[PDB]
């Protein structure tokens, strides 16, 4: 037979941002970077998820502060 | 918001997560919801019926049961509006779904898979998700 | 600045097995395509903790089956 | 093992031998806190900090909270038996031990291992750190990614 094993490794990816950005801005940098629309992005960061009109900086999103990607996909 | 002002809903918002606590993946179910006040409304199918036709397929459950206890679960607000009608439903309803038959699904869509639904459970199925445009769910890997 | 992103995706593991293969085996197939030892494997099915001692056919793991991977390091 | 003997009849410990989830139930990453467990029953013993306590190190590198107070919250939460034993003398502390300092102190470890990050602790928690392990052998924990 055969069988699948799902690992416990996480994915990262590496933003350039700065603290004026808009949370859009920085769902279209994940389009640039793995190809995922913005439509479908939800960021949070400090358990609570972060609005698109927002700005990093509204959220106090220091330097190298880690944001959690979650996936809404809809359509058948 | 609609579901604000929704006649079925009672309480105050609250992430899914803290309504019927599970152990959901991280952020998966922390969408606002609010708990339902009436019993269900019986509403149409949704004409984008593919999410729970995959369901369907995939824990041999009848799209009719597994829409009917959607309404027991959420208010009418959050399962027949402009999206729902225009785009279909999400995976925060297979999150729902996943939540009442005691599930964990994983998607494998375009760019990699993820997973929704309880972990303490022993059901698991495969949903497929493209992008498209428009987006479709179908059953499988 | 610069920011980090965790996606959300999964990393899936093939492995051929056998239905009469032990835990200690499986283990070890995982170690032949991913490099873990098997000291600091932790297999889960169903909910429950995989022993050694025991195989796949003991806990009915059929073709297609999908085993949790769970690291515990030491350190011285 | 997935059950160490001497936690059956550790005079510390008291109740059944239930998954560190079920004992303490948090947001952990899945299957992370399933490791089986008892509840502490009696007062911290003071036990002396573990020789190979790079574990200890290089969280209290990250959260700034001394190794001796870090050693204290864990002999408070998990029993002798697994704070002291033949693993402990010879190899050291592991993740299950960050498990139960996460939970203690409300933050989620992300683990820079020698095949990809893993993270270890509730995830309704704010403070994050950055943990470095290393296979080797000998196997090594260090702060920092």
């Amino acid at each position: 037979m055969q069988i699948l094993v799902r690992t416990p490794f996480v994915q990262f990816i590496t933003l350039e941002v700065e603290p004026s950005d808009t949370i859009e801005n920085v769902k279209a940098k994940i389009q640039e970077k793995e190809g995922i629309p913005p439509d479908q992005q939800r960021l949070i960061f400090a358990g609570k998820q972060l609005e698109d009109g927002r700005t990093l900086s509204d959220y106090n999103i220091q330097k190298e502060s880690t944001l959690h990607l979650v996936l809404r996909l809809r359509g058948x | 918001a609609p579901l604000t002002n929704d006649p079925t809903a009672i309480g105050p918002v609250l992430p899914f997560e803290e309504l019927h606590p599970r152990r959901y993946p991280e952020n998966t179910a922390t969408f606002l919801t609010r708990l339902r006040s009436l019993p269900s409304n019986h509403l149409p199918q949704p004409t984008l019926n593919c999410l729970l036709s995959a369901v369907s397929d995939q824990t041999k459950v009848s799209e009719e049961h597994l829409w009917e206890s959607l309404q027991t679960i959420l208010p009418d607000s959050q399962l027949s509006n402009e999206e729902t009608n225009t785009l279909g439903l999400s995976t925060e309803h297979l999150t729902a779904l996943a939540h009442l038959y005691n599930f964990q699904a994983t998607v494998y869509s375009d760019r990699g898979p993820i997973l929704f639904g309880p972990s303490d459970t022993i059901k698991r199925i495969d949903i497929t998700h493209t992008t498209g445009p428009p987006s479709h769910f179908s059953p499988g890997k």
